[PDB]
């Protein structure tokens, strides 16, 4: 076992065997955005592929032209950490080797006029933390990955259109990555119709005339043709067999003598074999049956010259016989049956008024710019340009791969430009799906839906910002100078890095990262969204998209989705999933060869799993692999049923493969309604890191595998014994193996203290390590804000009862006892931030200084001298922060002020007060005071000290950082000495430096000594040449805003408790308001006198099927009943062989449980560490669809010698009276949600006011008024109460007078309202005056 | 015709197309700022601060 695994080994119900362990949970946007910038040699992708996209230009003329050589990515100014304090974008440059060669145009290619090879600069990229995020603007963002139609070839049909008709008509389309959609359709005529850029309808076949393709191609393209010979008798007709299905024989068929079939009857199957085995090549035809027909090609009069039939046209009678005037023995007709063989096209090029190239490209030109007087220039031109340009078109590598699949062609790569065959091929195969050969693709199938994620949006953003950049080169090239120009001078940076800053930080898809746990953060980052560029709306979404569909399975989460306007938009990847090199979600699948279930796992996608057959994980399973049952349970085509052992294909690899990680750690998540799950699910990220954290006593084993993925924990990279442990950094010293041959082998981690989230709560690390003792690669050294031990712990578990009390637990409120609120334990911190800014006005710069003008000592008390609080005051509501008082110019008093000032000769101060000062409300502990001054202004004291504070603490750390590595690495010199002389007197009485140049017995000894040298050398420029860098950097000025002086930033620090209010909740849906802070002695007590912490009701669970909650407390107080039985072996003083036969009684429990801990090959100390950690209750791991079953719970009940019934006798608090009937009481699980009370309410009397409308709107302190909507307009004027009503509207909203005096006579105890007009009423008529309409009032 | 008509353009566009209206040579002055400071960003690989903006620019910060 590992060791961060021996010390408390959570107990395992999982049964069926783990086989994939589960990946790295934010490989999605690592890989991606890894793609986005390593540079690719051949296969593009990101920064390569947009360059090669865009470069080379070649100038309008042809003179010259622009070439790309490479790129490179310098190293950012700062780290991630310096961003954050200094809120800059954490980017690094873009430095791009740029050609321009000069041609002569005299000479043919004199390609040597100008060679000029500079490297230019254009655009900062940000870059991505280790944790999949981005540090822009100081603030740490998370761009989520997009799930959109992929590109390609899209067959679908609409049904029930013309509704009286009710008859289905068809469409495809094509969508390319880049450029214009193409859509033919069919019309209840069947007329075919294509809609380019959803202008007017077309007849489909003028974009065919635009391809140089005359009717005579057309039809030789799209039917079938018919051969009639004038055989000197009655028109014989050579005659197909095939071709003969499904008709009536509107005249008697006979050939060879024989007459197969007879006239007035169906042509039936076994005629056609009759016809086949006779081998009948020709049928005489009578001539009336022509006159229905159409010719296929043109028919001129070779005996004169002249035309006789054009083509596609019916013949009639006439017509043949002036056919066969002509000497034209041949004739082509079109087979144009009902059922299989339709007449579209040639209806439609009956419909169609073009006749020539020309004609369709001016009619293109007319529908895509309607008004402008077409040319032939223009017209070739725009439809060249349309489809068939490299620049205005992509389909991409997925666009033409999909449209080979939904065209059955063979070869997966291509080019983005479309083709003639392409568009032939998409009109033959609607045709195709029109006749009854193939059928539609449904737009919610996971292989049709493919994810855009960060690396490939922000290479689409780069491209578009290259265009940007080359319309303007290109203007460059074709007219400027040529010798004196060179590369670096034609290009500009801001085009370019404005597109990638605005992706970065204004996208839909760029959103600040979800902060309040672990958990939060890596599903803000596994997050599918359908929205943003190229997405869809949450208004225009229909029901198709939002609804489940039988692909989801094992790639997206069923369950995971938010329950408001964005029900099924978003949603969160899966566990396993991943994204094949297409974009298209895939799942793992264990192979199954000859019923053996094989240990090889292939990634199904979307498609290619519909044609297998999956077993489920479900299925029991023997050594050798086979299944034990016989009708195994499988699923295939999308849809499941019972299949044999040898039929199946395919197994699944793990139970939680269908559910994300937010609900991979609901335990008996089974047992809980798909509505309570989604609940619980989304709750659970909003769970607020308490005070101290505690694991769950039931997790699904999942808790690990969150916390280490988050990056909220540190885990050492590196394995080796701890060398320091403290409250702010682990000192780690690698083992020897582990350790690289020229450094000294020391792994410093700085863990972050308390420092604000986003959501202004605590980020705080704690090690969770001791000094001097054996850690592994892998090995979680420091906890974070909400894990333990290395495991998430969201929330804390209490004792529940399931019972009423007395109304306080009514309608899904929670009633809380008081040891709770005694013990701290829902206590959670939250940091705060408040900024005070300098900044130059008309009237003069504003000054920060401690006097105030019309403040007393009293408050200045703790301002120290340059006007900024001491760092540990404890501030409350109004208290001032840092004095700030602005310029002041002549105030217009009021003669009673003049009076009053000249009779007590107190003339005001010339300079008003802005200080900043606590908002109302707030306690805290102001810990942190940060001071940005420009570069160009005197710092004042108080910037120095911190200044000098903060230099001297770098400093000093750097000083024991390259102290302790050295310090190692004179232990690695001795160690290496102690091999080949060993000296005791002259080698250590000298002062370790005493090597830089004296040489020993030449080995590996003086070769690492000799290496040390030369460290030496290059580390001592290192420590003074990097230590002057951060001198540098910390004295260095900011980059502030233009008329800001000086910024000072302060960091309050709450302690925010449980009252009633604030909402808490479960895993399981459950929420709750909490109503009531019980007196301990009033809780529910159990027979041994222990109360009960939380009382919950049991009228929640019925209705709403989440008994999840009932299993889960069940566990719970049998786990914690394991704690309880340990707790009196280590308070017994009881042998390490007791609790070893105990403890190991209690792993080994399960009916066949997948785990196996074996206590023999433990230490006595190892076992006594383990039960000093489980004696607060021995946890339990409870998968997700492989739970543990009532029948183990009740044996674990048993062992801790419970009532097995897990459900007891309490008596009451108060009255000290047994309940009647015995109440379920045990280990619940809570969470405190991010609703504290304290941020919900709210309450004002008078404050801001709005500018234009008048009315009600504060915010920064007092926040806006309640809005009285319509509705409630609506039930004032039901209820009759005019007055109140007339009160709402215009003395307390809008009427400025009346708000004014009604303000007056409520002081003055007068209760009386003289109401006016409001004020957005008259704006309104302001507002209807303005477009020339009179309204007025018409007074009397 | 060339020299009259981007004339009229370039000096109308200054005298419309703000809100808060430049006078003339003010916008004049901005623009030489923007063109330095793109020089001056892609020699040095940052926006110039406005020390060595203003002497580059020859006038005072």
């Amino acid at each position: 076992y590992s060791y961060t695994e021996k010390k408390r080994i959570r107990k395992d119900f999982g049964k069926r065997p783990q086989v994939l362990d589960v990946p790295y949970l934010l490989s999605i946007q690592l890989d991606s955005f890894q793609k986005f910038i390593e540079q690719d040699p051949e296969g593009q992708y990101g920064l390569e592929a947009a360059f090669r996209s865009v470069f080379p230009i070649q100038s309008y003329s042809g003179n010259s032209e622009l070439q790309y050589v490479s790129y490179r990515l310098g190293e950012p100014v700062f780290d991630v950490q310096e961003c954050q304090i200094r809120g800059v974008t954490y980017s690094a440059p873009l430095r791009v080797k740029l050609r321009l060669v000069i041609y002569e145009r005299e000479a043919p290619e004199g390609t040597v006029k100008d060679i000029k090879e500079q490297e230019v600069y254009m655009g900062e990229i940000p870059l991505m933390t280790d944790n999949g995020t981005f540090v822009i603007n100081g603030t740490e963002r998370v761009i989520v990955s997009q799930l959109h139609r992929s590109p390609g070839v899209f067959f679908d049909s609409d049904k029930g259109k013309t509704h009286s008709s009710g008859k289905v008509l068809y469409n495809a389309r094509i969508i390319p990555y880049r450029g214009s959609w193409l859509d033919f359709e069919f019309d209840p005529k069947d007329n075919l119709f294509v809609r380019i850029d959803r202008r007017r309808k077309l007849p489909a076949t003028i974009i065919l005339r635009a391809l140089n393709y005359t009717t005579e191609q057309i039809l030789d393209l799209f039917f079938e043709k018919v051969i009639f010979e004038i055989r000197d008798n009655k028109l014989q007709m050579e005659l197909v067999p095939e071709r003969l299905r499904g008709e009536t024989a509107s005249f008697d068929i006979e050939a060879n003598g024989k007459v197969y079939v007879e006239k007035g009857r169906r042509i039936t199957a076994r005629h056609i074999r009759q016809l086949e085995k006779d081998d009948v090549k020709l049928i005489e035809v009578p001539v009336e049956y022509i006159a229905g027909k159409v010719v296929a090609k043109d028919y001129i009069d070779e005996s004169t010259g002249e035309l006789i039939c054009a083509a596609n046209m019916e013949l009639s009678l006439d017509l043949l016989a002036k056919l066969s005037q002509s000497g034209h023995k041949r004739i082509e007709t079109l087979f144009t049956n009902d059922l299989d063989h339709g007449p579209y096209i040639s209806e439609t090029l009956r419909v169609d008024p073009t006749n020539d190239r020309l004609s369709a490209l001016v009619e293109i030109y007319r529908m895509m710019r309607p008004g402008e007087p077409p040319t032939r220039e223009a017209a070739e031109s725009l439809f060249e340009n349309l489809f068939f340009s490299e620049d205005r078109y992509d389909l991409s590598a997925v666009g033409r791969m999909k449209f080979n699949r939904s065209l059955l062609r063979e070869e997966i790569e291509g080019s983005g430009i479309l083709s003639k065959d392409d568009i032939i091929d998409v009109m033959k195969k609607l045709i195709d799906i029109r006749n009854g050969k193939g059928e539609v693709d449904d737009i919610d199938h996971l292989g049709n839906r493919r994810i855009r994620s960060v690396g490939e949006m922000a290479e689409n953003q780069f491209r578009v910002g290259l265009v940007r950049v080359e319309r303007a080169v290109k203007e460059r090239l074709s007219l400027g100078d040529l010798d004196t120009l060179m590369p670096q001078d034609m290009i500009n940076a801001k085009p370019i890095s404005a597109a990638v800053k605005e992706f970065f930080g204004s996208s839909q898809l760029s959103q600040f990262m979800d902060q309040n746990n672990p958990l939060s953060e890596i599903t803000h980052k596994r997050r599918i969204s359908a929205l943003g560029p190229g997405g869809l709306t949450r208004e225009r979404a229909g029901f198709e998209v939002r609804d489940v569909h039988p692909t989801h399975y094992g790639r997206v989460c069923p369950i995971e989705t938010p329950e408001g306007p964005n029900i099924g938009l978003i949603n969160s990847l899966s566990v396993y999933a991943q994204t094949n090199e297409y974009g298209f979600l895939e799942t793992p699948y264990r192979k199954v060869t000859d019923g053996v279930v094989t240990d090889e796992i292939h990634y199904l996608s979307a498609i290619e799993e519909g044609n297998y057959v999956i077993a489920q994980a479900n299925s029991n399973l023997d050594e050798e692999g086979h299944f034990v049952e016989d009708l195994v349970t499988c699923r295939s085509k999308g849809e499941s049923s019972l299949f044999s052992r040898d039929q199946v294909d395919y197994m699944d690899v793990s139970t939680q493969q269908v559910v994300s990680v937010g609900a991979s750690l609901i335990p008996f998540l089974e047992h809980d309604d798909a509505n309570r799950a989604l609940m619980g699910a989304n709750m659970q990220r909003q769970a607020v890191p308490t005070l101290r954290a505690d694991k769950p006593l039931v997790g699904t084993g999942m808790e690990r595998a969150v916390a280490v993925d988050s990056g909220v924990t540190a885990v050492a990279k590196r394995g080796g014994v701890v060398q320091y442990v403290d409250a702010s950094r682990i000192v780690i010293k690698v083992n020897e193996d582990e350790m690289y041959p020229g450094e000294a082998g020391i792994d410093i981690y700085n863990l972050t203290k308390y420092t604000r989230s986003n959501q202004n709560t605590c980020i705080n690390q704690m090690p969770c390590v001791s000094l001097g003792e054996p850690v592994e690669r892998g090995d979680v050294l420091a906890d974070g804000p909400s894990t333990d031990l290395g495991e998430l712990a969201l929330g804390q578990n209490m004792r529940v009862a399931f019972m009423p009390w007395n109304g306080y637990n009514f309608e899904d409120s929670i009633l809380v006892s008081e040891r709770v609120v005694q013990e701290d334990r829902f206590t959670t911190i939250h940091i705060q931030e408040l900024a005070c800014v300098s900044r130059d006005t008309k009237l003069g710069p504003e000054e920060i200084t401690a006097d105030i003008p019309n403040v007393g000592e009293a408050a200045l008390s703790k301002l120290d001298e340059s006007g900024i609080v001491y760092i540990g005051a404890e501030v409350t509501g109004g208290d001032i922060l840092v004095g700030k008082v602005t310029p002041k110019g002549e105030t217009q008093l009021t003669p009673e002020e003049k009076l009053l000032r000249a009779i007590f000769g107190e003339k005001a101060s010339d300079v008003k007060d802005s200080s900043l000062r606590v908002p109302n409300g707030v306690s805290g502990t102001v810990i942190d005071v940060q001071v940005f001054t420009r570069d160009g202004v005197e710092k004042d004291k108080r910037a120095l000290e911190i200044e000098e504070m903060q230099l001297k603490q770098a400093k000093k750390d750097l000083s024991e950082e390259l102290q302790i590595l050295e310090a190692g690495l004179f232990s690695r010199i001795r160690a290496v000495l102690v091999a080949g002389g060993v000296e005791a007197e002259k080698l250590d009485k000298l002062p370790r430096d005493r090597w830089l140049e004296l040489g020993l017995t030449d080995e590996e000894k003086q070769n690492q000594l000799e290496q040390l040298a030369e460290q030496y050398d290059e580390l001592k420029h290192e420590f003074e040449k990097k230590l002057e860098a951060k001198r540098r950097k910390i004295t260095q000025g900011d980059d502030l805003a233009p008329g800001v002086l000086k910024i000072v930033k302060v960091y309050l620090a709450v302690k925010r408790r449980i009252q009633p209010g604030d909402k808490m909740a479960g895993r399981h849906g459950n929420k709750g308001v909490i109503s009531k802070i019980n007196p301990i002695e009033d809780m529910p007590y159990d027979e041994n006198g222990t109360p009960v912490d939380i009382v919950l009701n049991p009228l929640g669970v019925p209705s709403r099927m989440n008994i999840g909650q009932i299993l889960e407390t069940h566990l719970g107080m049998a786990a914690k009943g394991i704690g309880d039985k340990i707790n009196a072996m280590l308070k017994q003083q009881q042998e390490v062989a007791k609790l070893r036969e105990f403890i190991q009684r209690a792993y080994d429990l399960g009916a066949d449980v997948r785990q196996k801990v074996d206590l023999s090959t433990f230490s006595d100390e190892e076992v006594m560490r383990l039960a000093e950690n489980l004696r607060k209750g021995m946890p339990i791991a409870t998968p997700v669809f492989d739970g543990a079953k009532e029948a183990e719970i009740k044996e674990l009940l048993k062992l801790g010698d419970l009532p097995t019934s897990g459900q007891i006798r309490l008596y009451d608090g108060r009255t000290g009276e047994q309940f009647e009937r015995p109440v379920t009481v045990g280990y619940m699980y809570m969470l405190k949600l991010n609703h504290l009370v304290d941020d919900k309410m709210h309450a004002r009397s008078t404050g801001s006011y709005s500018l234009v409308t008048q009315q009600p709107l504060g915010g920064k302190a007092q926040f806006g008024g309640q809005r009285f909507g319509e509705m409630e307009v609506w039930a004032l004027e039901a209820y009759g109460a005019a007055y109140t009503l007339q009160e709402m509207l215009t003395v307390k909203s809008d009427d400025v007078n009346g708000r004014t005096k009604m303000y007056k006579n409520i002081v003055d105890g007068n209760h009386q309202m003289e109401p006016g007009m409001p004020e957005s009423f008259n704006v309104l008529l302001k507002e209807i005056r303005s477009l020339g309409i009179n309204i007025e009032l018409e007074d009397e | 015709a060339t020299w009259w008509i981007r004339q009229a353009i370039t000096r109308s566009i200054a005298d419309q197309a703000r809100t808060i209206r430049i006078p003339v040579h003010m916008i004049e002055t901005i623009n030489k700022l923007n063109r330095i400071s793109r020089q001056m960003l892609q020699e040095m690989g940052r926006e110039p601060t406005p020390e060595e903006l203003a002497e580059r620019m020859l006038m005072p910060e």
